[PDB]
DNA sequence: TAGGGAGTAATCCCCTTGGCGGTTAAAACGCGGGGGACAGCGCGTACGTGCGTTTAAGCGGTGCTAGAGCTTGCTACGACCAATTGAGCGGCCTCGGCACCGGGATTCTCCA
DNA sequence: TGGAGAATCCCGGTGCCGAGGCCGCTCAATTGGTCGTAGCAAGCTCTAGCACCGCTTAAACGCACGTACGCGCTGTCCCCCGCGTTTTAACCGCCAAGGGGATTACTCCCTA
């Protein structure tokens, strides 16, 4: 059993372009940039812990990992909605 | 060589207060270096024999419990057994 | 006993926060996972997935086509200032290339 | 008598046809042999899937399309409109690469 | 064999154009020969052995992945 | 204090011992020269060898680390899915095999004196790029 | 407040460095393009080793901090 | 090669954008000008390469242009 | 004492490599000429060298206080696991997007 | 400027095939409870980062002055383009092989 993101990049899709579509081919590379996005947060999420002699990834390690990984605008509108997801995450359970 | 090889001369033109201060800035870094690292091993000493009693008291441990308790005090060391703790005892 | 809430629903997030939990306990990230860490990664994961998206449905549409083909998603990546510096060093299978060419080289007038 | 164009038109005519696609410019059957004769010389009696050759004609098309790109860059720079060894040797070495 | 002169003068002609090259020296074909062949060599070397390292006969695309990634010459669209 | 006086102390008898130990070793090395010398000589010839092997491994190996930075990375996923040595034997053979010469020495063979491109560039003399002259 | 202090790298500064890289002339549009490429450079390093020192809650940057913002860019 | 004190202002100067009131410790200010001086060093050496391409001697901001765009900088 | 692991060879499904044939489209071969590579030349200006000035970097020295770095105490929270189900994967289906074709229209080149 | 022709556009027609949606199941995500701990909050030390002053000199800088090198300009040619002919071999189809691997058979002896 094989796991793939496609599921829910196509929900992000219907919502940014509901008339729009994707190839499976470009699906492919929307799968592979979720996971090589994944895996450059989660990697220097690890290191920011670890160079903090930590045993924990919290999301303060995200929000380091995503103002070191990320440039610029993308850095600034991805912390904030980070944020409020966690936020509304907590006021619900 | 000296017979054989012939020599052609280009144009060329050449030319204790700072020694003793040179001297003391060498011997006062070289003084202070040599006591971080005289620093360094004598706190190596007191952390590596502690470590060594750390060591020495899982040995003790595990030598008293039951011997199921071996492997997992043992690795409280984070070591299988005495034949991998002794190579970092030693 | 409640019935369960997915904890995406209760993010509100369309990326799966208890997948992404998972695969930060599975990868050996570090000995412990937070349990705001996958809800935060997952809203990151999900905006950057927006972000191409909307700029290759761009793409797409002004070359009258409905789906994203890999030469939009291409395109998308480059045209963009930040994009491009995030995927600098990213190969697209059949991505191509920007149409460039450098003036220098264009017929002397 | 016959129409013939410029010295440069044709090549600009490429320029815009090759830049405007996508598909793949090396043949496939020619680069098969030439990874599988790479390949003998590490380890023989391997295989490669069909999607790790085709996954192997992406990455170096991309590497010598953007290596190109870097030495006609270098050619230029030489006052040149014609690319010459010596741009791929300073690309590469700029790169760290030669 | 030397299947390295099958990339023949066209095809290397049409990666020149795609990278925006106007006129191309006829010393360049060997040159790019040379190129190909180096770059080629070294992915399937680092292919190889997360191929043998999973105790695997068929060299397989994400083994080839991982030897770009590994080269920093990440490739998208084969998989994650 | 004086648990850290302790520390001090600790590692000074482990000195103590540790020169101890080497003073005994010389003392057998001594009588071993006096009486085997040419076993004994032998010894540090075969030994200068193993030594030469092992720093022309290590050299090797020194030359094989970081031919291709990928070496190290190829290898880690099997598990996941000299001098002073050479020097003092030479020094002892120079001191009392007085078959060795010092042009057996790697310090010789490394020597300006014994490369042909010194003599091309600057003759039997020895060169400094400090003198103008 | 600290302002204009890029000027702090002076041209014989420059010229040493460049010196150190063979280089054997020097144009006099080298020093202020320099000067660029000097300020972009280290403006990221900083940055980063900045968003270290704040994830440890310290108000000091550290040489390990530069370290592991230096080796990001190695990146 | 930069003499200290300038560099220190410099990257204190430099600080201020991204967080007030900072301290430096004096080996992280080292770190950063020897990173700095090995950056420059070897990106004159790529330059010189484009001035020596090219036939020329003098090295131009054209060549700095050049070494960065292929070091992958642009 | 027995159970299940070690050895081995037959059985049979999956799947990658290799050959045959055609045929057809792309690579190879020829050759005229053009224009771009490149050498050779003139100038001028722009950059390296030198000298007198200044400026401020660097070293030795004093004083202060912030804050890195460590120890202590506890409870919050994430690891853990047994019970429950529904989200998401694998298989099957179909129709509509897009490509590919053909022929008529507009653009662009190049020579006069 | 004009023109002819060759190259590119666009418009409509045809087809196919893959994307998007549907259905079964499962298994991996969620609910609920326990237990350890780890990292968060307080409190102490004192480390080294910051600020300031005064002297030294050696590095910086303004300007004189040349000549060494950048660049436009001319000539040549040769060698790479563009286009027509020849040839080859890349691509596709279909069958073959066998080779590997997982399941099943049955004795023998370790180990619980």
């Amino acid at each position: 059993r094989k796991e793939s993101y496609s599921v829910y990049v196509y929900k992000v899709l219907k919502q940014v372009h509901p008339d729009t579509g994707i190839s499976s081919k470009a699906m492919g590379i929307m799968n592979s940039f979720v996971n090589d996005i994944f895996e450059r947060i989660a990697g220097e999420a690890s290191r920011l812990a670890h160079y903090n002699k930590r045993s924990t990834i919290t999301s303060r390690e995200i929000q380091t990992a995503v103002r070191l990984l990320l440039p610029g605008e993308l850095a600034k509108h991805a912390v904030s909605e980070g944020t409020k997801a966690v936020t509304k995450y907590t006021s619900s359970k | 060589l000296e017979d054989r090889e012939r020599i052609v001369q280009y144009p060329y033109t050449e030319e204790e207060e700072e020694l003793a201060r040179i001297a003391e800035r060498k011997k006062e870094s070289g003084r202070r270096l040599q006591e971080q690292a005289a620093k360094m091993r004598l706190e190596r000493l007191m952390k590596k024999e502690q470590e060594l009693e750390y060591y020495k008291d899982i040995q003790r441990r595990m030598q008293g419990e039951s011997k199921k308790e071996i492997k997992r005090l043992l690795d409280e060391a984070e070591l299988k057994d005495e034949a991998a703790l002794e190579r970092v005892i030693r | 006993r409640a019935k369960a809430k997915s904890r995406s629903s209760r993010a509100g997030l369309q990326f799966p926060v208890g997948r992404v939990h998972r695969l930060l306990r599975k990868g050996n990230y570090a000995e412990r996972v937070g349990a705001g860490a996958p809800v935060y990664l997952a809203a990151v994961l999900e905006y950057l997935t927006a972000e191409i998206l909307e700029l290759a449905g761009n793409a797409a549409r002004d070359n009258k086509k409905t789906r994203i083909i890999p030469r939009h998603l291409q395109l998308a990546i480059r045209n963009d200032e930040e994009l491009n510096k995030l995927l600098g060093r990213v190969t697209i299978a059949q991505g191509g290339v920007l149409p460039n060419i450098q003036a220098v080289l264009l017929p002397k007038k | 008598k016959p129409h013939r164009y410029r010295p440069g038109t044709v090549a600009l005519r490429e320029i815009r046809r090759y830049q405007k696609s996508t598909e793949l410019l090396i043949r496939k059957l020619p680069f098969q042999r030439l990874v599988r004769e790479i390949a003998q010389d590490f380890k023989t009696d391997l295989r490669f899937q069909s999607s790790a050759v085709m996954a192997l004609q992406e990455a170096c098309e991309a590497y010598l399309v953007g290596l190109f790109e870097d030495t006609n860059l270098c050619a230029i720079h030489a006052k040149r409109v014609t690319i010459m060894p010596k741009d791929i040797q300073l690309a590469r070495r700029i790169r760290g690469e030669r | 064999r030397d299947n390295i002169q099958g990339i023949t003068k066209p095809a290397i002609r049409r990666l020149a154009r795609r990278g925006g090259v106007k006129r191309i020296s006829g010393l360049i074909y060997e040159e790019t020969r040379g190129v190909l062949k180096v770059f080629l060599e070294n992915v399937i070397r680092d292919a190889v052995t997360y191929t043998e390292h999973a105790k695997r006969k068929t060299v397989t695309a994400m083994d080839v992945v991982y030897a770009l990634k590994r080269q920093g010459r990440t490739l998208y669209g084969f998989g994650g | 204090l004086k648990s850290n006086w302790e520390a001090r102390q600790r590692a000074k008898a482990e000195k103590e011992a540790e020169k101890a130990r080497l003073a005994e070793e010389a003392r057998l090395d001594e009588e071993r020269r006096k009486n085997d010398l040419e076993g004994w000589l032998e010894e540090k010839r075969q030994l200068r060898l193993a030594k030469l092997n092992q720093l022309k491994e290590r050299e090797r190996l020194k030359a094989d680390l970081g031919n291709r930075k990928s070496l190290a990375s190829q290898i880690r996923m099997k598990n996941i899915a000299l001098e002073a040595a050479i020097r003092s034997l030479e020094n002892d053979l120079l001191r009392y095999d007085k078959t060795f010469s010092y042009d057996m020495t790697l310090d010789a063979q490394r020597d300006w004196s014994k490369s042909l491109l010194h003599a091309f560039r600057y003759g039997p003399r020895p060169f400094d790029p400090s003198s103008q002259a």
